[PDB]
């Protein structure tokens, strides 16, 4: 799961150039545009690859781990 | 502000103060150095005539842990090989040495290794700090791919065996060998390769310095728990020679 | 390609180590909780924590907290508490020295009176980290080699805001504090005494400073290339000599005809970057003190190179042609 | 039938009740923080 | 004369190119094809500039100085006396820094060590022929590379600067003063924590990596190990010569005005009130 | 429209809770501050104007 | 009875009541203010 | 078109959920701003001019 | 029967279903939306 | 309405009151300063100005 | 053709799926994007011109 | 046969039996879209 | 109102006294400075200036 | 009963019990510190 991280990444690369390219044509320059694109990046592909990559694979044994934490809880 | 003669003031003196500390400093520097290798030997054995400018340092000494005594350097030379299969291609000084039989298993050239101490290394506790895996309390893969089960391929294309456990460092939390079980067809019982020679992937473990004919004659552990530091050498060594070795292209000139 | 080392393949992650201890019971001040990082394993060790508490290290977090606070809260009000402005404009305010006029004594509050009472908050906060240096090496029974280090920075730290002031008479020789503001001292500084690159001493914290810069180039690189001999386990390879420690000798021995030792080489790294700040320090003191005109120094003592061509651009082309007119 | 959490159909209903009841309240409040600006000054 | 262990490693094989015609030792060192490439190419220079240093009337070697030639050549060669004997002294250094490099190589092969040492010195000798042959080729002139003197080559870097009015703000300048400051910093840390180490008080035990990784946790709550510090300074001192490359050759063909003028976009951003 | 219910068979609530929380907070932060960078509707200037 | 805390049904009535007594005085003195804020200096 | 109930058999639901609810999002606030940097459809600005 | 997910394919028909439901609600309130904005303001 | 207190049961009471408490303190501080920031609601230079 | 149905035999569905709509989406904004640079295909001017 | 992935001869024919019904309908909105569009703008 | 002493069985009373007891110095030597800021209620000019 | 510091209920009430007679103390000092102020100086 480190390959979902890196996709992830690149998603947030690629809507940074689209972000400079469109503030570019609503009247930005090429700098400020892409100041723009790089918050996009890193706010938003960190994001990505916090919440997408976490949910993990798992079906029955998601429950059953979740359903005994939930029985750690309850003595601790 | 004035001059006490000429053109010197005290900008002048302190660089003058600084160049004799640092020609001291750089005295010092050099002497503290020259603890291990010295004096120089010709290519017989014998001392050299040259021994250079600098004369030897003084001696220090170190107090060792868990009762492995003291030691005191300069000294006599410990680590040194006895019967070294070499042959001079010269009769003066500054020519290479040939060897005599297998370089691989003779340990010589870019397989040699030095005669380290016959005893694990330990760790605070004073326990051996290289454990396989399978004796590691609490130990567990959390990222990358995990190569055990997968096949192992030699640098000319052959499946010799498969990964069967890692061996960790516990105190650090690194992995510091693999170890391997070979099919009968090459050769029988368990290797282990240093980590930083193989090149793990989603199918396959790739190791590129020996081949796989190569495979039977890797030096071999005593306990199948523990590695002594002279094993470890040995074993790094014969792996480091196959890169120039294995093949008789990988020794001529690539032009 | 050969595995070249400088990324993990895989990790592995156990108990996590809480420390070693001896007779002083480092464990009384020691936090307990701990973390993980699997994205910093990639480099080195995942662990995050635990953290040693004593006196020292509170003293000093707590007064540099106040200097930051006073430096953060005079630049807000200075832009009429505005807070998109004084996001605006951040890396360009700053917390001004006293004027020239009031010398040594106590300046008003509004024109170096706060900068003063921060600069004593900072000074304290800088000396208590120092004392806990020593003191956790003298617990952990190793040597004083960290701290001496360090002093050696705080050296010319002091230099420039303790002592040269107090030499010139004047707590207007002090640095602002600020991020543009202090890169313009630093012009001004080098301008008012003629040229600074005509110091001696400051050619040789450059010299130093090169020199630091190409040798953890050179041993970051060497030892890298021993790691499949078992070359990062330094202290074993110092106790007893192995094969790691032969081919890296070998190697610089072949190259520039001498070598070092596995322990001798760090003996060079301390000293290098130890001997930067000294010097500087050292140039800096001699300043507006001693040598007020650098360049004309220069031309007294020899060293200053001669020129034979003309100045101006009439000289060599026309305003005309330079325009393709 | 199909659960990754853990939860059951019964748990779920009763998580969603409280959800949706507490969802109502602060949409009540919103819209009548809306009608008091659009008297106030119009944007339509 | 040979160390106490080195007579083992002196084996014959892994050149390049030459095979064992150049396979020997003179003294410690070890020549090969790259070792009398090295030794024309670095003589060669050395005498021309003493040469140069003769016709120029003066042997001080503070007074030094050899430059190149006037704006008006072009890209082409200068008479050997007005700047030509620069551009002879440029190829030579050239040669012999790729020589040098080639020469490391087959070092490490022979040794059967990893390749990095030369890999790394490639960074400095990228850093030297952008400031001697990529800046000078983009802005159109060989006149525009720094001279060889001693003091001479620091009155180009301040007139170099300040044809930009505040140099401290360019941008990926901050960026590698920063890489240079952190490099020494964790230098001093580095050698300060090995010596601590190997050298305790007078009448105790040395000490070993567990006791190494704590102290640093203790003191500022984490440890990058003994393996990591080597990647991190590598990394580092390659950052500072890649970015110091960068600052000066957007100084001239990219950038013309003032660099505090190039922080405008900031100071004008629609965000702004 | 009745089984909507079972999103929290697939969803863990405590996650969504939080980023429900920081979300609300930052878009309401935002419209307010983007009321006030205009000449209508700034209620801070709109009060000194009708002083 | 789902929790993933560890606490029970009637361990979480309680601790909710004390809570909303909190806040309920809390309000009430930040209303006091606003009123008190809106007789000195009007906004709307 | 009776058939695509089967694209559940290869994504994971939750992960095309966050990502969904994150695409959805981003978009509307782009189209938003994209009204909002012109002239003819700003409604701040109409309010200004039509009282 | 092919899945990579894990589910079956009743469970599939069941999430799908219900899916769906969704898309048709936001659906229809955008168009409601738009259709409001048109007479508003056209841009056609 | 009347089930309200079963957030107790997703959420630790010890974490929440401290992120409570910070987001109090700082939005309090925020609002004060952004108060001092004006002209009209400038406290001090108001007392100032009437005397 | 009729054997175009082999190429899922090759390539991953999932691998496939997910780089065709990244594809699609970035090619959409790309083209309308482009149209609106110009001066006779872009409809936010030619409404405010009309009008 | 060639399987490269983990599928058959028969679950392919299904996957793309279907895929090609979706590929159809873009391309049905997308002429429709692009007819209304050159109607009211030409390019040619 | 009556059952407020159970913050105790909540939360560590070392921790937070420690806590405020930084937090109310730091807030009262801010006041004492903002006070000090303002030309009105500097009690130290106002010594010189009215004698 | 819900304790995560392992302190009963009694010496929960013997702490509060004291901690609000110096917070009395404090706010009252406070309050007469004010008063003086407004007198000195009004700020209203
Ligand atoms: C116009 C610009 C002038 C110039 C003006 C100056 C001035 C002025 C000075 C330097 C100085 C230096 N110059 Mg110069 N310099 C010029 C051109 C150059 C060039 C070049 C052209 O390539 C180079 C390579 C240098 C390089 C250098 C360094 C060698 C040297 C700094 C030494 C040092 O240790 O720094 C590292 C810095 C330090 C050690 C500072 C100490 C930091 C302390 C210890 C921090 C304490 C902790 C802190 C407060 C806590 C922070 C918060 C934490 C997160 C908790 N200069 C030109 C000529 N230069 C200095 C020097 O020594 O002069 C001889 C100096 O003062
Ligand atoms: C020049 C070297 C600089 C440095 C580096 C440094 N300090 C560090 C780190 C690093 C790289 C950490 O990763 C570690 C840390 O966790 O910081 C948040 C830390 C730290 N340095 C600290 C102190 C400190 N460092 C100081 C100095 C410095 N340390 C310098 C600025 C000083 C001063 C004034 O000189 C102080 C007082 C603490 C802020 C922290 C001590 C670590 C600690 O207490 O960890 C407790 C464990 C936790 C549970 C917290 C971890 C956070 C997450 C919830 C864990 C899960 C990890 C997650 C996946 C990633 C998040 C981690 C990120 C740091 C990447
Ligand atoms: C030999 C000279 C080189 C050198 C060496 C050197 N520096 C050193 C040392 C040594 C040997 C230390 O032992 C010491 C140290 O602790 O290193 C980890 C240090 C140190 N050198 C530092 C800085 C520094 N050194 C510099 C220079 C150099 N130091 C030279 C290159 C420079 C510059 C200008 O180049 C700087 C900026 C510090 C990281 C550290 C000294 C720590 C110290 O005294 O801190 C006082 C602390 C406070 C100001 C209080 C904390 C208030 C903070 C403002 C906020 C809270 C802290 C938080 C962790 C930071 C914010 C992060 C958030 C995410 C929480
Ligand atoms: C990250 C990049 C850092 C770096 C890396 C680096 N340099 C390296 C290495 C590495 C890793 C080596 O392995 C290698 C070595 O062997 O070091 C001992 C080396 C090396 N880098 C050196 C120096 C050096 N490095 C510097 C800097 C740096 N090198 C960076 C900080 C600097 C400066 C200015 O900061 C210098 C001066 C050499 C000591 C050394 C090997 C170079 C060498 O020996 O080349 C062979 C050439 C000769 C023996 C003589 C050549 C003669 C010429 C034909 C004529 C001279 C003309 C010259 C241009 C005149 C200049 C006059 C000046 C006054 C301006
Ligand atoms: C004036 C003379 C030099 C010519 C002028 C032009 C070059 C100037 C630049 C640099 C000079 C470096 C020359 C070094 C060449 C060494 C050749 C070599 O190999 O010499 C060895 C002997 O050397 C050594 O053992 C190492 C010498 C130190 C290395 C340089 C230090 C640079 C330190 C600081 C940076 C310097 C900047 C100045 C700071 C000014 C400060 C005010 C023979 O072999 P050995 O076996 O090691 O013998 C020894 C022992 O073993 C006995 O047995
Ligand atoms: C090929 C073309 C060359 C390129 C042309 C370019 C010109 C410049 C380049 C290089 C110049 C360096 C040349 C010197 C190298 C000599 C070769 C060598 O070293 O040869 C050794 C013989 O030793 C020596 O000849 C000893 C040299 C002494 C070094 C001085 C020490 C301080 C020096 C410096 C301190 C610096 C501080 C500041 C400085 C200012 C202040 C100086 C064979 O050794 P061996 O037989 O193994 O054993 C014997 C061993 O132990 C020791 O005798
Ligand atoms: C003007 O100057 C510039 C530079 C601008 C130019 O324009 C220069 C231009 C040129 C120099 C242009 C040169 C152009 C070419 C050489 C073009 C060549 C193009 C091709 C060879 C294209 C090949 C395309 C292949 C395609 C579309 C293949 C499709 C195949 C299938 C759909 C079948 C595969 C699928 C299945 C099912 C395989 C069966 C599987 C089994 C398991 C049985
Ligand atoms: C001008 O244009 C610009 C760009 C400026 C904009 O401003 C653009 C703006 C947008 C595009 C805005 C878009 C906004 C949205 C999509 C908003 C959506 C909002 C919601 C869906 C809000 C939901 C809120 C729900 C709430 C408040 C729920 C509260 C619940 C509770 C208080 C109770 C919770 C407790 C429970 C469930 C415990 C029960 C536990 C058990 C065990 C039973
Ligand atoms: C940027 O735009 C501008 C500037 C206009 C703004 O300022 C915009 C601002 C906003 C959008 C602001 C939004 C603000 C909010 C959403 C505010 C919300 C405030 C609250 C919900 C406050 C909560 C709580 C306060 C208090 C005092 C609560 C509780 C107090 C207690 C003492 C509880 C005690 C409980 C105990 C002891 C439980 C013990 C029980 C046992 C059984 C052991
Ligand atoms: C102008 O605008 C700006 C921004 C400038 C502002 O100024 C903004 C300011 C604010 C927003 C300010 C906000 C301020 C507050 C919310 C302040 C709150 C203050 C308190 C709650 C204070 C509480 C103090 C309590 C005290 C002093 C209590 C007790 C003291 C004791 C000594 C008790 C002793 C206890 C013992 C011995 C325990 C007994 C032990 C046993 C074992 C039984
Ligand atoms: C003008 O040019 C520019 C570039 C400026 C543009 O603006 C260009 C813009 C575009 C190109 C825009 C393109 C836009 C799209 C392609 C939009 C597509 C939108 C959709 C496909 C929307 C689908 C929405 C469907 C939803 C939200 C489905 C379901 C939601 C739910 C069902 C929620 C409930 C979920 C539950 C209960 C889980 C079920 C689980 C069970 C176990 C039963
Ligand atoms: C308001 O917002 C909050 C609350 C978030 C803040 O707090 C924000 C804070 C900031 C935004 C802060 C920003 C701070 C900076 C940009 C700081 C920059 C600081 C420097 C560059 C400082 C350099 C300092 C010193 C230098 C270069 C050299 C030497 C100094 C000294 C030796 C100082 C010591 C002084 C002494 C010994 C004199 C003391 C006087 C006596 C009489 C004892
Ligand atoms: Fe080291």
């Amino acid at each position: 799961d480190m390959t979902c991280t890196i996709t992830c990444w690149g998603i947030g690369v690629l809507l940074g150039i689209m972000t400079t390219v469109g503030l570019m044509v609503v009247g930005w320059s090429f700098l400020q545009g892409a100041f723009m694109g790089v918050l996009a990046w890193l706010i938003v592909g960190g994001v990505l690859a916090v919440a997408v990559c976490g949910k993990d694979n798992a079906e029955q044994i998601r429950a059953e781990m979740a359903a005994a934490r939930e029985r750690v809880r309850g003595a601790t | 502000e004035e001059t006490f003669f000429g053109n010197f003031d005290l900008a002048s003196l302190s660089l003058w103060l600084f160049y004799g500390f640092f020609a001291l400093l750089i005295y010092y520097l050099q002497t503290e150095n020259m603890r291990e290798g010295y004096p120089l030997e010709d290519e017989d054995g014998n001392t050299a005539a040259n021994q250079g400018p600098f004369p030897l340092p003084k001696e220090k000494t170190f107090k060792l842990q868990h009762g492995r005594g003291e030691l005191t350097l300069p000294g006599e030379d410990v680590q040194r090989r006895d019967n070294l299969a070499l042959r001079k291609t010269a009769h003066g000084n500054g020519f290479p040495m040939e060897p005599t039989g297998d370089p691989m298993l003779d340990g010589v050239g870019p397989a040699s290794w030095s005669k380290r101490r016959d005893v694990p290394e330990l760790d605070a506790h004073g326990h051996p700090k290289i454990v396989p895996m399978s004796a590691a309390e609490g130990f567990g893969v959390s990222a990358g791919t995990d190569p055990r089960g997968l096949p192992v391929m030699a640098g000319d294309g052959e499946i010799v065996g498969l990964v069967s456990d890692m061996w960790i460092d516990e105190a650090e939390q690194l992995v510091r060998y693999l170890e391997l079980e070979l099919d009968p067809e090459w050769g029988d019982g368990k290797r282990l390769v240093q980590r930083q020679m193989v090149r793990i992937k989603s199918d396959r473990v790739k190791v590129r310095s020996i081949y796989g004919k190569h495979f039977k004659n890797v030096p071999k552990t005593k306990s199948p728990n523990q590695v002594t530091l002279l094993e470890e050498d040995k074993i790094m060594a014969y792996y480091a020679g196959g890169t120039l070795y294995a093949d008789e292209s990988r020794l001529e000139p690539q032009l | 390609p050969e595995y070249q080392n400088i990324f993990t393949q895989v990790q592995v992650q156990g108990p996590a180590e809480l420390g070693v201890d001896n007779e002083n019971n480092l464990t009384e001040e020691r936090t307990t909780g701990t973390g993980f990082s699997q994205l910093i394993g990639w480099i080195g060790n995942a662990q995050l924590g635990p953290i040693y508490l004593g006196w020292f290290g509170i003293i000093s977090l707590v007064t540099g907290t106040l200097w930051f606070n006073i430096v953060g809260f005079n630049m807000l009000s200075q832009v009429g508490y505005s807070i998109p402005e004084f996001i605006r404009q951040l890396f360009w305010l700053a917390l001004e020295p006293p004027s020239p006029e009031y010398g040594l004594r106590m300046p008003p509050l509004d024109d170096g009176g706060w900068f003063i009472i921060a600069s004593f908050f900072l000074l304290v906060s800088v000396i208590s980290w120092w004392l806990r240096t020593y003191q956790l090496a003298e617990m952990h029974k190793m040597g004083k080699h960290v701290a001496w280090a360090f002093a050696a920075a705080i050296w010319l730290f002091l230099v420039l805001g303790l002592f040269r002031p107090i030499l010139m008479g004047s707590w207007s020789e002090a640095v602002p504090y600020g991020i543009f503001p202090h890169l313009d001292w630093t012009t001004a500084f080098s301008i008012r005494y003629g040229n600074l690159y005509y110091n001696p001493f400051h050619a040789l914290s450059i010299v130093f400073l090169y020199g630091s810069v190409l040798l953890f180039a050179m041993h970051g690189a060497t030892i890298l290339a021993v790691t499949r001999f078992g070359g990062d386990r330094e202290l074993e390879q110092i106790y007893d000599r192995g094969t790691a420690s032969e081919r890296a000798g070998l190697f610089w021995r072949w190259t520039m005809g001498f070598n070092a030792t596995m322990e001798g080489i760090h003996r060079w790294a301390w000293w290098f970057a130890v001997l930067t700040p000294i010097t500087g320090g050292i140039g800096i003191l001699l300043t507006g003190t001693v040598v007020d005109n650098w360049f004309l120094w220069a031309v007294e003592h020899n060293f200053a190179p001669d020129y034979t061509q003309d100045y101006g651009y009439e000289a060599y082309t026309t305003y005309d042609g330079f325009l393709g007119r | 039938d199909l659960s990754f959490t853990g939860l059951t159909d019964e748990q779920a209903q009763e998580l969603h009740s409280v959800y949706m009841s507490g969802l109502w309240l602060f949409s009540a409040v919103a819209v009548v923080a809306h009608l008091a600006t659009f008297i106030w000054r119009p944007w339509f | 004369a040979l160390l106490s262990f080195e007579r083992k490693y002196r084996v014959r094989g892994g050149t390049l190119i030459g095979g064992d015609l150049f396979d020997f030792w003179v003294g410690p060192f070890y020549v090969g094809f790259f070792g009398v490439t090295t030794a024309f190419f670095a003589l060669l220079g050395t005498i021309l500039i003493f040469w140069g240093a003769s016709q120029q009337g003066t042997f001080n070697p503070w007074l030094i100085n050899i430059a190149p030639p006037d704006l008006s050549y072009g890209l082409g060669m200068a008479p050997l006396m007005e700047g030509g004997l620069w551009q002879i002294i440029t190829i030579c250094a050239i040669g012999a820094f790729v020589s040098w490099a080639l020469r490391e190589v087959e070092i490490c092969r022979k040794l059967g060590m990893g390749y990095h040492v030369p890999f790394a010195f490639s960074v400095a000798i990228f850093a030297y022929v952008t400031l001697v042959v990529f800046r000078p080729l983009l802005m159109g002139a060989w006149g525009h590379g720094f001279p060889y003197g001693i003091w001479s080559h620091l009155d180009w870097v301040s007139n170099t600067g300040y044809a930009y009015l505040h140099f401290h703000y360019n941008p990926a300048h901050m960026l590698a003063v920063t890489f240079f400051f952190t490099t020494t910093l964790a230098l001093a840390l580095h050698g300060a924590l090995v010596l601590s180490a190997a050298n305790p008080p007078k009448g105790e035990e040395v000490k070993g990596p567990d006791n190494e990784d704590t102290f640093f946790r203790d003191f500022i709550g984490y440890s990058i190990g003994t393996l990591g510090i080597h990647r991190v300074g590598l990394l580092l001192a390659l950052n500072a010569g890649f970015w110091s490359a960068v600052c000066i050759i957007i100084s001239g063909p990219v950038w013309t005005k003032g660099w505090p003028e190039w922080w405008n976009w900031w100071l004008e951003m629609p965000i702004w009130p | 429209m009745s089984k909507f219910y079972k999103i929290w068979l697939i969803f863990d609530p405590r996650r969504v809770f939080v980023a429900q929380g920081v979300f609300l907070f930052l878009l309401a932060a935002m419209i307010h501050l983007v009321l006030l960078s205009t000449e209508h509707f700034n209620w801070f200037e709109l009060a000194a104007a009708n002083a």
